């Protein structure tokens, strides 16, 4: 069910509330993600806020999560053409 | 099981056949109380159960003389057809409330079937239904607690 | 060698099936009752299976 | 299949174990195993009160190790 | 075999009677309820858990001055993943 | 070349006292002699005594076994 | 009638007029019947959800109607109490007392006796300390009413019942309720104070007897 | 002289006390061990932080969570 | 295995309670023999914050405290071999 | 008066205890057990019991309106089993005595 | 050896950085990738989770203890896509 998610801007939460959104490209027997495009978040994750949608939030680009501190999966929007 | 089966006195048929996928070891025809029982040297693979219910009366509510003398009766009949010479009748006396099986024995079936009998005695709902049916013909209530 | 009198070389059972009462697994189901059928069946006299 | 750690850069090396409550310690590897656990000669305790408490030869269960640094040069 | 003699005999002597069991589980949450089943893991299947745990009102004066609540949930079936099983505890 | 548990086989050939302390309660620390181990690292000790540091309390336990994926360290 | 929910405070007192047994020309063959007539015409007006299924009478003469007016409802378990509890202190308050004696018409008043003690403690403990209150001014009215305000600048608002304290004011007006009521005891009943556990002192405030 | 299993065998029926990692203490004669090292005891009473809270009767003790074992 | 209780329970509507405390209300869609466990209209609720709809999930198994079943599951015809 | 206390179990116990929700033979015990119920897995009350072997003896169960008020009955236990105290407090708080 | 630990494969003797489970995060180039995901890198600064600086020219990070692995886009394009 995951191979059906391939490619997506996934939104992966990990088990310290380090939020990463990025390209759900490969995968592992023990879930160990590897993510393209990614960046990540801790406190505000938009829902249109009144004062501005992305703040603390960083710049990584590809990471390989480790599966022990993974929890959740969501993809949030379509893939992009390249 | 015949329709009619349930209040077919006279002759009898089989209710339930156990089939071993081996061979038994069974015993000669003993009461369900008959805590010592001598192993007759026949060996079988497949195995009835016959449920003969019944309405005692005073004189004749003794199950296990009923129990004795219906199997021996209906295994030596013609006109009781069992799947096999070794098995097992259990009797009820529903106006008695009694239970009590005659026939041969496997390894193991005494006792289930003695805490079966036990268990479906206190149990059973279509039982339930004719005691609280009885106690409802005779107007006799328990205090509730 | 007492490491090996010990019967050495840390072992982890993952994944290797273990030795004995571990694996003790017991499920309580009873099912309905399936009862037969006895009035307006249409069916001939004896039960179905 | 537990193949060992790859620590013979390691061997005979002065490092620093970091250990898993916050602890640090100090000391020369002398091997392993395959679950990384290490045997340290002349074991300096080094804790966080910040006076350095030399054991000796001690016994690190792999679990609790962080990381390894080693702070001679391999 | 030795499925009855070891020391899951207190979950599969508790699920053939089909009595309850507490359950201190490891976010302290207590549960109590009958065992439908069990496995090597503990992973048990409950029905009708009373989910016992404690609550503080979490400094609802601003001065941090409150005293310990029992809450409990009832849940009507449960699988409980038999990780955060502290321990499992048949009745007196 | 030696392996933790050549240390360790080495040290029930010794008999001597050690220390053990564990995953992440940094001020729990138990002292004892092993007796006895195998391969899933679980220690029996000899007349054991768990030491608070921040504290220094010396309750005494005796003839111990600790489960082997608790240590971090066994220091003698 | 006193219906009292130990565990969401909901008192359903109905109020029962002068002119329903003012000329009734009845014995108590109505009154038995009537009473438990009314508490099954209130478990008929609330929703399944809210209705009970285990009722306690505290005086003995009533589970024998609630067994026949409650046929309907198989379902409720209708038991008697060794222990009675004092809502007749629940008259002796003035808001309680004068809404059931200006009442001209009999209605089904609705109150929380808890005022919203379940948002700070729990429902055994607020159940104890309601019936540290009512039993504490069944042994006296107004010395108890005092001990209840332990200044005179406290208030409870008009849509509470007992005046608005926190945690440390309750436990000391609740040490204070409880030496009341075991000091009217032991002024009554011949023996000291300190001669009882607090399974005793538990079974005198609930109302058994020892 | 004498390995855990060994040890384990050498005390199923004595009164001991097993300490969890989480500071509970478990007081009672304990029935049985798997290979995993869960624990069956019986008759136990539950000593928190070194003060007893109630007797409790038979309990299971799940090997993950188990500090040590002492034998009173 | 009790696990293969679960992947047997397709399209069942199951709350789950994680060890984040977070409870994720919805269609439960597939389980691995590790619980992996990846559901649909998923309306999570990370506990400390409100509750969010998302179209789909997929919790790591090992993340599971405990399921929550509805009233209306027949587990005696689900636990057989 | 007992807190679930943090760290500990036997005060849980106490709790619940408080709230009362508490030929040669082979040679061996069999543990009959001999339980009616229903297609959820509700132990079945022997005169219901009665009625599901009936429905399945005559081949006729139940018509319309009773299947519909026995369903509607078991979502009733459902819905009441699975929990305006709080509405009885705001609509006290907008003015004490809701009289009905 | 799936196909995640193959691209730490692939990203030995790069530029690579690794958040730990404490928080301290390694910015270096890698020497060693495990099949267990122990990393040996080099010329390597860690950030604890005091916000400070320091650096070593090598260190020996432990698999499990590993939370994440920042890897260079160098390996985004080659070689994953057909996964």
């Amino acid at each position: 069910k995951m191979l059906q998610h391939i490619d997506y801007r996934m939104r992966c939460i990990l088990q310290d509330g380090r939020i990463f959104i990025g390209t759900f490209k490969a995968f592992d027997k023990h879930m160990n993600l590897i993510l393209c495009d990614c960046d990540e978040f801790r406190k505000i994750k938009p829902k249109n806020s009144k004062q501005a949608e992305r703040e603390e939030k960083r710049v990584l680009g590809l990471v390989l999560l480790r599966g022990e501190n993974l929890v959740s999966m969501t993809v949030e929007g379509p893939p992009p053409k390249d | 099981i015949h329709p009619r089966k349930s209040y077919k006195m006279n002759s009898s048929c089989a209710d339930i056949l156990l089939f071993a996928s081996y061979k038994w070891n069974v015993s000669r025809p003993s009461l369900l109380a008959d805590s010592k029982d001598v192993m007759d040297s026949t060996t079988t693979q497949k195995y009835w159960i016959d449920i003969q219910l019944r309405w005692g009366d005073y004189d004749s509510h003794d199950i296990e003389r009923y129990a004795r003398a219906k199997f021996l009766d209906y295994t030596t009949d013609n006109m009781s057809i069992y799947p096999s010479p070794t098995g097992v009748l259990i009797a009820i006396d529903l106006a008695y409330n009694l239970h009590s099986a005659y026939g041969n024995w496997f390894p193991g079936s005494k006792p289930l079937i003695q805490q079966a009998m036990a268990k479906i005695m206190k149990a059973n709902p279509a039982l339930y239904v004719l005691r609280e049916r009885i106690r409802k013909g005779l107007q006799l209530y328990s205090s509730e607690p | 060698i007492e490491m090996m009198k010990l019967m050495a070389s840390f072992d982890s059972t993952k994944g290797k099936k273990v030795d004995g009462s571990v694996n003790a697994y017991a499920i309580n189901v009873s099912q309905k009752r399936k009862y037969r059928q006895y009035m307006n069946r249409k069916g001939g006299f004896n039960r179905p299976l | 299949k537990a193949h060992p750690p790859e620590l013979k850069k390691f061997m005979d090396k002065k490092l620093s174990l970091k250990l898993n409550g916050g602890r640090h310690v100090q000391g020369i590897l002398r091997g392993f195993d395959p679950f990384m656990n290490l045997v340290i000669d002349e074991c300096v305790e080094m804790a966080t009160s910040g006076q350095q408490n030399n054991i000796g030869m001690v016994v690190i269960r792999g679990n609790s190790i962080i990381m390894l640094e080693a702070l001679e040069r391999v | 075999e030795e499925f009855n003699t070891g020391p899951l005999s207190v979950l599969t002597q508790s699920v053939k009677n089909n009595t309850q069991v507490l359950i201190n589980c490891r976010n302290n949450k207590k549960l109590l309820g009958r065992v439908k089943a069990f496995d090597r893991h503990c992973n048990m299947v409950l029905e009708n858990v009373k989910e016992m745990w404690t609550e503080v009102p979490k400094s609802g004066k601003g001065k941090k001055k409150s005293k310990p609540v029992n809450k409990d949930r009832y849940i009507s079936k449960m699988f409980l993943r038999g990780d955060s099983v502290i321990v499992v505890l048949r009745n007196p | 070349m030696v392996q933790p548990i050549n240390l360790i086989f080495r040290y029930l050939q010794n008999r001597s006292r050690i220390q053990v302390w564990l995953y992440e309660q940094v001020n729990m620390r138990i002292e004892g002699c092993i007796i006895g181990f195998d391969e899933y690292m679980n220690l029996v000790l000899d007349d054991a005594e768990e030491i608070h540091s921040k504290t220094k309390s010396r309750k005494q336990l005796g003839r111990i076994m600790l489960k082997g994926d608790n240590i971090t360290l066994l220091q003698s | 009638i006193f219906i009292f929910n130990p565990r969401t405070g909901q008192l359903f007192l109905k109020i029962i007029h002068t002119s329903v047994w003012a000329g009734q020309k009845r014995l108590g063959q109505l009154a038995k019947w009537k009473t438990a007539e009314e508490v099954a015409a209130l478990i008929r007006s609330l929703p399944v959800e809210e209705q009970p299924k285990q009722i306690i009478v505290t005086r003995k003469g009533m589970l024998d109607p609630l067994e026949v007016h409650l046929l309907d409802f198989p379902n409720i378990v209708i038991k008697g109490s060794e222990l009675q509890l004092p809502f007749q202190a629940c008259l002796k308050v003035e808001k309680f007392g004068d809404l059931i004696l200006k009442a001209t018409e009999p209605q089904m008043v609705l109150f929380n006796l808890y005022d919203d003690w379940l948002k700070t403690i729990s429902s055994y403990t607020a159940f104890s300390r309601l019936i540290l209150i009512l039993r504490a001014l069944h042994v006296n009215n107004d010395r108890a009413k005092v001990i209840l305000k332990p200044d005179k600048t406290t208030i409870t608002e008009p849509h509470h019942i007992w005046p608005t304290l926190t945690d440390e004011e309750w436990i000391k007006v609740e040490v204070q309720l409880k030496d009341l009521i075991l000091a009217d005891y032991g002024k009554k009943n011949n023996v000291n104070v300190a001669s009882l556990t607090q399974s005793e002192i538990r079974d005198i405030i609930l109302g058994m007897e020892i | 002289p004498l390995n855990p299993k060994p040890f384990l065998n050498g005390l199923t029926g004595k009164p001991v006390m097993v300490k969890l990692k989480w500071g509970m203490e478990y007081k009672g004669y304990l029935v049985s061990v798997d290979g995993y090292m869960n624990m069956q005891l019986a008759n136990t009473e539950e000593y928190i932080d070194g003060a007893l809270s109630g007797h409790l009767g038979e309990v299971l003790i799940r090997c993950n969570n188990v500090l040590y074992i002492r034998g009173v | 295995k009790l696990v293969r209780f679960l992947m047997k329970l397709s399209h069942e509507t199951v709350t789950i309670e994680l060890k984040n405390g977070t409870q994720v209300h919805g269609t439960i869609t597939g389980v691995d023999v590790s619980m992996n466990t990846h559901l649909k209209a998923v309306k999570m609720t990370l506990k400390n914050r409100e509750p969010v709809q998302l179209e789909t999930l997929s919790i790591r198994g090992n993340n599971i405290r405990y399921f929550i079943l509805p009233d209306s599951l027949p587990l005696d015809t689900l636990l057989v071999d | 008066e007992e807190p679930i206390v943090n760290r500990g179990l036997a005060a849980a116990l106490l709790l619940c205890q408080n709230k009362g929700l508490l030929k040669e033979k082979d040679g061996y015990k069999p543990d009959v057990k001999i339980e009616y119920v229903d297609e959820t897995g509700r132990k079945l009350t022997p005169k219901e019991a009665f009625r599901q072997l009936s429905h399945r003896f005559h081949g006729k169960g139940s018509g319309k309106m009773k299947t519909e008020r026995r369903m509607k009955k078991l979502d009733e236990e459902a819905l009441l089993k699975k929990m305006l105290g709080t509405v009885a407090l705001l609509q006290e708080k907008q003015k004490p005595y809701i009289v009905l | 050896i799936g196909v995640p630990i193959k691209v730490l494969h692939e990203a030995e003797g790069h530029i690579v950085t690794c958040e730990t489970n404490t928080g301290e995060v390694y910015r270096g180039k890698l020497i060693e990738a495990e099949d267990n995901m122990n990393c040996q890198m080099s010329n390597i600064t860690v950030t604890y989770r005091d916000g400070r600086v320091a650096q070593l020219e090598q260190v020996y990070i432990r698999g499990s203890k590993i939370r994440f692995l920042i890897l260079p886009d160098m390996l985004k394009n080659a070689p994953m896509l057909k996964s």
